[PDB]
């Protein structure tokens, strides 16, 4: 689980742009308020066996 | 669960931001598409399986 990808973000990346952020993805019409259910944290695993 | 009720749609138009959307549901996930996308898609049939 030491390796990560981003799982969403709020607009696309562009040429060679990175980005370190771990704010939480409103995925739904409901805001967050910076804390769950359709407000996610954005980076996850592949979890390699 | 053995017995699975399937049901088919078609011709018809399905809204799934009011699946999305509900806080009924105690899980919600999605693969091979983003659940924000869904609603701007078209399929030949949908299915829901229960």
């Amino acid at each position: 689980y030491n390796y990560l990808y981003r799982l969403f973000r709020k607009s696309n990346l562009k040429p060679f742009e990175r980005d370190i952020s771990t704010e939480i993805y409103q995925a739904g019409s409901t805001p967050c308020n910076g804390v769950g259910f359709n407000c996610y944290f954005p980076l996850q695993s592949y979890g390699f066996q | 669960v053995y017995a699975w009720n399937r049901k088919r749609i078609s011709n018809c138009v399905a809204d799934y931001s009011v699946l999305y959307n509900s806080a009924s549901f105690s899980t919600f996930k999605c693969y091979g598409v983003s659940p924000t996308k869904l609603n701007d898609l078209c399929f030949t049939n949908v299915y829901a399986d229960s």
